[PDB]
Formats: C-alpha cells, sequence, structure tokens
RNA sequence: AUUCAUAAUAACUUUUCGAAUCGCAUGGCCUUGUGCUGGCGAUGGUUCAUUCAAAUUUCUGCCCUAUCAACUUUCGAUGGUA
RNA sequence: GAAACUGCGAAUGGCUCAUUAAAUCAGUUAUCGUUUAUUUGAUAGUUCCUUUACUACAUGGUAUAACUGUGGUAAUUCUAGA
RNA sequence: UGUACAACGGGGUAUUGUAAGCAGUAGAGUAGCCUUGUUGUUACGAUCUGCUGAGAUUAAGCCUUUGUUGUCUGAUUUGU
RNA sequence: GAAUGUUACCGCAAUAGUAAUUGAACUUAGUACGAGAGGAACAGUUCAUUCGGAUAAUUGGUUUUUGCGGCUGUCUGAUCAGGCAUUGCCGCGAAGCUACCAUCCGCUGGAUUAUGGCUGAACGCCUCUAAGUCAGAAUCCAUGCUAGAACGCGGUGAUUUC
C-alpha cells in the first residue's frame, strides 16, 4: 500500500552537481563532451523577465 | 509517541502521532540502526520496515 | 521483567533475587547471593577465583562464539529529480551522449568568433 | 506449561528444579494463592470460599502472572530449568 | 516526614534508632548529624524510635561550624546503610549513612547535595530531588 | 673558542616539501590547431637569514625582626654517571 | 551581495596590586643552550616507486555546511532524522 | 507377596572451588659436568599451566528410581 | 487417662474465651465561612502507627552438615591420607530454626447509651413521653474465630466358635 506523504509524492533534490567530472558522472558523457552545455539550468522570474542562472563549473 | 518516518527514495518525509502503547511497544529495547518491521506497529505499515535513525526523548 | 548480570560472577539474576549495592561513587553492584556480595566485600579479584565468567573468559575455558558481523552490500541505485532538470530531461540528456558532433560544430563557430574578434580589436586600435 | 505465562512462554511445570523440598513433585492440578497459609509442607490443607462479598479495590483486582520461578529451593538456585544451566554451563565432564 | 510531605511512603526497614550518628551529605557546613527524633514515629514501651530512608528526623550537629552546633533542627535522611525490600523486589543498600538539613516544611538549608540519594527520598521531598546530583 | 658553517659516504622514515589555487591584461609566431609561446599581480610553500618576539641566563644591589642560631638532606638537599 | 564553509584575529588592548623579600625588578651579561606565526631578502629542472601502463596532467576523489523539508524541549548562541 | 517396604546403587538437585596422579621449552635463581650449548644436560626449587566447573559431600526431616539384595503370621486383650 | 457392650469414622454445640487500633498524604478545596487575615468537613483513593495470628518463596542471622576449601604447631620415616590442639583457627556453607531485619492475613449484622426527633395527652394550647414510636457510640449481643462438657449429644462401618 501507499503511504499519502511519503510515497505518493516526491521532492527533487535542490541543486545538481558543480563539478566538472560531477556532471561528467552524473550523466555519463564522455572524456570530451564539453560538460558546459549539460549544465542544469533552473529558470527563475524576477518580473516579467525571466533567467538560467546556471551554475558555474569548477575545476 | 511521535514517528518522525522519511522515505529517502522520494526525499518525503512525515510525522505521525502514535498511540495505543502495545504497537510502539515493538519499538523498545531496539537500538538506532535495527530495522524492525511495521506491521507490527500498524497494519497501515504493513509490510513495511522501518530503520531506527534517531529521535529526542522528553525535554 | 528483566534479568539482570552479578557484578562479581556474571550469574544471572533473576527477580527479588539476591542483593544491590551502592558505592559511595554511586556506582552500582548486583551480587546473585552472598557469597559472591562477601567474595567482593572481602576484595577478592573475580579474575583469580575460579568458577566465574570473568576467570574463564580470561583463561579461555569453554569458549564459545557469538562472532555475528552483519556488512550491507548496499548499492542504493535510485535516481531521482533535480529542481532545474526533470527527470525525462536527465534521460534524454544521458541517452544522446555518444557520438555528439555537437562539440565539434561548436568549436568550429567558436574559433571564428575568436579570429573575427581578434580582428576587431585590431580595428579598434587603428 | 503449568509454570508458564503469556510472557514467558517457556514450557516448564509448576515443580521448581529437583523437586519441592520435602514434598516431591506437582503431577496433579494445584491452587497457587497469593502468600503464606498456615500449615507446613505435606499437611492436609481446607480450601473454603469466602464467607461474605468483598470488594476493597483489591479483591476485585484481576491477577495476569508474567513469570513464575522454579530455580531450585535446596539451594541458591540459579537456572530455572535444566536447558537453561546447559546453556549457560556448557558441557561437562558427565557430558559426552 | 509530617507538614511538607509530597505523597506517602512505603515501609522502609528502619535502621537509624535513636543516638546514630549519620553523615552530613550537604554543604551546610555541618560534618554529621546525631539523631535524636524521628518524625511521625509510633509509641511503645523500651522502643527506640528509628528512621529510614526519607524520614525527617530532629538532629543535632555534633561535627561542623559553631553557628551550627548546640542547637536542635530538622533533618531528612538521604542514605540508609541498612539493607531494605522495594516492591520491585531487591533489597538494597548503600555503603554509609548520611541525612542533609531542612527546616519543617523541608526545604533544604543547604544547596548541594555529594554522592547518591534514594528514590523513595527523592520523590517525598522536592527541594532533595531538585538538589541531590543522582538518584537511585 | 667549537664535534662550527658547509660538504661527502652507508643506509633509515611509520615518510615531509618540491603550486591539480585565484584576478586583471590579453599580446606575439606559424606547420590556422582552440596549436606553440607570453605580461603585471594575489595566495601558498622547504630551508637559511632578517624582523617582531619568547624562554632560560652572568654579575652586583632590597625594609623590619636573634622575645628567629643553626638550616637543607626519609619524600632531591649538594655533586657524579646514564 | 545576506547566509555559511575557508583563512586570519580573538595571547594585543584595557583593569588591578592580591600574592611575591635574592622572588619580582634595575643596570649589566649569555645562548658555542633553544622555539619563533608574521614582515623583509634569498632559496627545491631529480616526485610516474619492480619507478614499460601503475598513472588523467589541455587538470583525478570524497564529503559537508549554508539551503529545502520533517521535528523535539518551559527554557540556552540546544540541536536530531532526511 | 504388592503402582509393598527396606538397605545399597544410579540419576537429578544443592555446597565448595579445580582432587590424587602424570606431564610441561612455565618458574626468582643457585650448583655440577662436558661433546662449553645457541630448548646443552643433570640436580634442587615456593609456585604456575594442562588433563579439571574437576574432586569431595549430598538426607541424616531433599526429589526420583524398569538396577542389586533382602523382609513380610511375634505378644496381649476386648461381647450388647 | 479407668469407667459409659467393643472398636472405628464422620459430626453437633452447652459453656467459656474473643481483637483489632490510631494517624498522615492526595482529593474535596484555597471551596464553604469571612471585610480581610486566614480557612474546614462528609464521601473517595493511597499509605503508615500500635497490636495480633501465621509463614519461610526471597533477603539477612545462626553452623557439629565438623559439607568443601585454606592456615599454624606437633605426631604418624617421606609422599598420600590422617590424629591431637576440651568444636584448633579462618572463608564460604545447604537443611532446619528464625527477624517489623523477612512476607502474608486480620469479617459484617442486630440491639441500644447519650443525644436529636415523630405522633400525643396530661394541662381544649404546648410538649421526644406519660401510652406508642424513629434514628443513633470505639458500647452490648450475635455472625465469624479458639477450645469442646474427659459423668452433654447424634449419624454411620464392622463386630470374634474350635
Ligand atoms: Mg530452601
Ligand atoms: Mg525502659
Ligand atoms: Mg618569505
Ligand atoms: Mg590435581
Ligand atoms: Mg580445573
Ligand atoms: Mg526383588
Ligand atoms: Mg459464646
Ligand atoms: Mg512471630
Ligand atoms: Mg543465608
Ligand atoms: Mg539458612
Ligand atoms: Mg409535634
Amino acid at each position: 500500500q501507499e503511504l499519502e506523504g511519503l510515497t505518493d509524492t516526491t521532492v527533487p533534490k535542490r541543486l545538481g552537481p558543480k563539478r566538472a567530472n560531477n556532471i561528467r558522472k552524473f550523466f555519463g558523457l564522455s572524456k570530451e563532451d564539453d560538460v558546459r552545455d549539460f549544465v542544469i539550468r533552473r529558470e527563475v522570474t524576477k518580473g516579467e523577465k525571466t533567467y538560467t542562472k546556471a551554475p558555474k563549473i569548477q575545476r | 509517541m511521535k514517528l518522525n518516518i522519511s522515505y529517502p527514495v522520494n526525499g518525503s518525509q512525515k510525522t505521525f502521532e502514535i498511540d495505543d502503547e502495545h504497537r510502539i511497544r515493538v519499538f523498545f529495547d531496539k537500538r538506532i540502526g535495527q530495522e524492525v518491521d511495521g506491521e507490527a506497529v500498524g497494519d497501515e505499515f504493513k509490510g513495511y520496515v522501518f530503520k531506527i535513525s534517531g529521535g529526542n526523548d522528553k525535554q | 521483567m528483566k534479568v539482570e548480570i552479578d557484578s562479581f560472577s556474571g550469574a544471572k539474576i533473576y527477580p527479588g533475587r539476591g542483593t544491590l549495592f551502592v558505592r559511595g561513587d554511586s556506582k552500582i553492584f548486583r551480587f546473585q547471593n552472598s557469597k559472591s556480595a562477601s567474595l567482593f566485600k572481602q576484595r577478592k579479584n573475580p579474575r583469580r577465583i575460579a568458577w566465574t565468567v570473568l576467570f574463564r573468559k580470561h583463561h579461555k575455558k569453554g569458549i564459545t562464539e557469538e562472532v555475528a558481523k552483519k556488512r550491507s552490500r548496499k548499492t542504493v541505485k535510485a535516481q531521482r529529480p533535480i529542481t532545474g532538470a526533470s527527470l525525462d530531461l536527465i534521460k534524454e540528456r544521458r541517452s544522446l551522449k555518444p557520438e555528439v558532433r555537437k562539440a565539434n560544430r561548436e568549436e568550429k563557430l567558436k574559433a571564428n568568433k575568436e579570429k573575427k574578434k581578434a580582428e576587431k580589436a585590431a580595428r579598434k586600435a587603428e | 506449561a503449568n509454570g508458564a505465562t503469556s510472557f514467558d512462554r517457556t514450557k516448564k511445570t509448576i515443580t521448581p528444579m529437583g523437586g519441592f523440598v520435602h514434598y516431591g513433585e506437582i503431577k496433579n492440578d494445584f491452587i497457587m494463592v497469593k502468600g503464606c497459609i498456615p500449615g507446613n509442607r505435606k499437611r492436609i490443607v481446607t480450601l473454603r470460599k469466602s464467607l461474605y462479598t468483598n470488594t476493597s479495590r483489591k479483591a476485585l483486582e484481576e491477577v495476569s502472572l508474567k513469570w513464575i520461578d522454579t530455580a531450585s529451593k535446596f539451594g541458591k538456585g540459579r537456572f530455572q530449568t535444566p536447558a537453561e544451566k546447559h546453556a549457560f554451563m556448557g558441557t561437562l565432564k558427565k557430558d559426552l | 516526614s509530617g507538614n511538607g510531605a509530597q505523597g506517602t511512603k512505603f515501609r522502609i526497614s528502619l535502621g537509624l534508632p535513636v543516638g546514630a550518628i549519620m553523615n552530613c551529605a550537604d554543604n551546610s557546613g555541618a560534618r554529621n548529624l546525631y539523631i535524636i527524633a524521628v518524625k511521625g514515629s509510633g509509641s511503645r514501651l523500651n522502643r527506640l524510635p528509628a528512621a529510614s530512608l526519607g524520614d525527617m528526623v530532629m538532629a543535632t550537629v555534633k561535627k561542623g561550624k559553631p553557628e551550627l552546633r548546640k542547637k536542635v533542627m530538622p533533618a531528612i535522611v538521604v542514605r540508609q546503610a541498612k539493607s531494605w525490600r522495594r516492591r520491585d523486589g531487591v533489597f538494597l543498600y548503600f555503603e554509609d549513612n548520611a541525612g542533609v538539613i531542612a527546616n519543617p516544611k523541608g526545604e533544604m538549608k543547604g544547596s548541594a547535595i555529594t554522592g547518591p540519594v534514594g528514590k523513595e527520598c527523592a520523590d517525598l521531598w522536592p527541594r532533595v530531588a531538585s538538589n541531590s546530583g543522582v538518584v537511585v
């Protein structure tokens, strides 16, 4: 059976990976797949304008 | 007492107020880290199994 | 009901059996009978009294094993959504990784941009 | 499991280890009653119903036993059953 | 016992008749208490009034501060050293005889207790319980 | 004044350190590749020296009391070897 | 640019005069008897350890705080599980 | 002449605390000998270790018994 | 313990004795009452004091269990195993006995005293009283408990032959 607050709903992880190899192993890409475009971007709106504000890749 | 139950697969978590002392007596004389079957504390948690991860006493 | 252990001999203490003694430093000693209580009062070492659990443990007699170790070979193998990226998106990204020519296309366009930028700087100076 | 309760649940009769001192075994039905009664062991005893109705919130208390002692009364008995004695002591020279 | 008692007490085996000198467990400045009376004690010809754990007694200070000596004050027995039976069936005893100085209402003269105190005394007197360290 | 500074041999270490760090500027050379070189700094790092220190230390110097004349040395007092 | 991690600092200052009579302290020595963050100046081409795969050097590994969420105690600059 | 009684014996239960004997490269050390050792041997040596929770005791007012061996008709008195 | 035919078992109950006692805490309730200061009681619960009758599961005491171990001196050539030291001494020590030093248990009906009342004359009123009557005390008598008249009693079993 399924519990209402535990097994029915789910909550996403708050942040994606920030280190380059952390992204590379989170997505299983390659030796050279240029991790800069597999970066998780969180769309946020300040007003009617929206922006994505991805993390700064480290190492 | 109260039961702070967390399902880490979905990341969800919820407290349950539990009465009727002979269902909470299955938790007694159990250490943190030992696993206890849920059908003893309730047929609502029947087929579940919980690991005791912590808690707070009175005061 | 809880079964206590003799503080001198290691004998099992059933309810209403033996005595309890509280030392002045607030430490509790339990004796199954007056024999062990009197030995403790006479300040005998239980490690030198041949019929006690401590003696038999130190002399390795009647050795028995409780040797239970449980180690979990546990790999979670669990995948969950992230606020920026849904699970479907994560799956798609994992799927498209082999043989990506996007990197090559981007590199070429970018290399052209760099050349143009260097030229622009020279033009600005002149 | 005369001497066993719902909490203990280890089957054993009411007889202590080695027998009741100066009496023997309890192979028959018995009445366990609280406290001490007049007479010594092996004596004929007459048990009578109460001559009045007593409430007192002490005569009306329902009693469920948790554990019954079956250690030897012929000394400072340590074990309730020979199985528990064997489990504590291990093997002996008589045991082969 | 008497006035300031919070609840009743099951009978404890008496181990301190009149004339007994017990240690003083608090920090009031007294070193021992000489028991001259027991509050609430009965009457019998030739029978000495005796105190147990948790009893309020009347006592003098034989050794200690001069402002505490030569006068009669209430005290409460906190350690007994004569074995007694609780209703859970344990016969237990401490290593020494000890009490603390109190007023007739039960409040302690001092502010700290050295060593353990009895559970039956701690339940009966709340200020003894508050100033007590470890309760057995 | 030294068994000093330093150097050399045989090893020893459970092994230290010998930049996987950051900001601006972005220029030169071509076999035109995100190729090779490349400036001014920031932080860090082994040792020596320096500085700010510290710890011990030599000599001489302190008030009133003998109604304080012997003190220290079991239990370190004074010295020796380890 | 809050929070939090990290690095520094919190051993300075300021206060008081209780102890202390070869002790402190003063002037005068010593370190060929040692420690020294920092400042300043110098100063590590040798490190793939059966040192031919073991090894990525256009740069390898794991957490964990802040954060989200569920909570406990009358109470503290208390903290727990996820 | 029997789910008889007894005396032994066996088992259980309790008490104490590890028997005698044998062995040991255990043992502060001290002597002798040579084939002067790298367990050198011999002798002595409180004690230690193993066999060994062993041995001893256990109803005289403990419990139990498929064993063994025995015992089972003496005296006196009593009538409405 | 003779004698009641003998012997046996199960009983009855005249008479005599008799027992339980006192307090605290919680609650009632910071209530009634009182201007305030102060400050109860009935019912209920949990304990305790003094006394009594038992009992020994446990705890403690006792030790000729001379049961086991240890120790001194001497004697048995040594060893082993023992004797003696008026129970040699020490530790533990079952069993038995035993302790408010341990545990359990200690009944509820009637009739009354004081006193407060009902009806009601005497005494056209009134009056607890005179006739009659209600309630009522740790009192009394029973219920219960202990003995059982050795000259109180009942029921029942069996009753002898060479
Ligand atoms: Mg017994
Ligand atoms: Mg007198
Ligand atoms: Mg430098
Ligand atoms: Mg032997
Ligand atoms: Mg042995
Ligand atoms: Mg036969
Ligand atoms: Mg009568
Ligand atoms: Mg008695
Ligand atoms: Mg005893
Ligand atoms: Mg005894
Ligand atoms: Mg009237």
